[PDB]
């Protein structure tokens, strides 16, 4: 019996990642962020963008 | 993430031929859709996959 | 000034092209492949950039 998993990478959100969940937000600082499967490094600030 | 609790990927079965990373390492990779396809083949058809 | 703006603009937009790789962002390749299969594709991407 052969079981293969076909994967497609899209923009839909993923709600479950790893054993750790919250990792409480820290703003106005340079941090490594992973949000909705998007991994990057940058400063997290508030803006007025709607 | 599919399931991190039950992992048989380590030396639990007869034959393991894997590419990339094992199911243990899939916990850090986020993908959208998962289609699990189940089918039965013969002995000589394993090399054709 | 338009040639300088267009030169910086072309210089940034070429970063988004994959140049024969899976994706232009290194996090998608590093978050999937192991370092040994990954070194051929990252070296092709760096050589293109």
């Amino acid at each position: 019996r052969v079981v293969v998993l076909s994967f497609e990478l899209l923009h839909a959100p993923a709600t479950v990642c790893g054993p750790k969940k919250s990792t409480n937000l820290v703003k106005n600082k340079c941090v490594n962020f992973n949000f909705n499967g998007l991994t990057g490094t940058g400063v997290l600030t508030e803006s007025n963008k709607k | 993430v599919a399931d991190y609790s039950v992992l048989y990927n380590s030396a639990s079965f007869s034959t393991f031929k894997c590419y990339g990373v094992s199911p243990t390492k899939l916990n850090d990779l986020c993908f959208t859709n998962v289609y699990a396809d189940s089918f039965v083949i013969r002995g000589d058809e394993v090399r054709q996959i | 000034v338009n040639q300088n703006a267009q030169a910086l603009n072309t210089l940034v937009k070429q970063l988004s092209s994959n140049f024969g790789a899976i994706s232009s962002v290194l996090n998608d390749i590093l978050s999937r492949l192991d370092p040994p299969e990954a070194e051929v594709q990252i070296d092709r991407l760096i050589t293109g950039r």
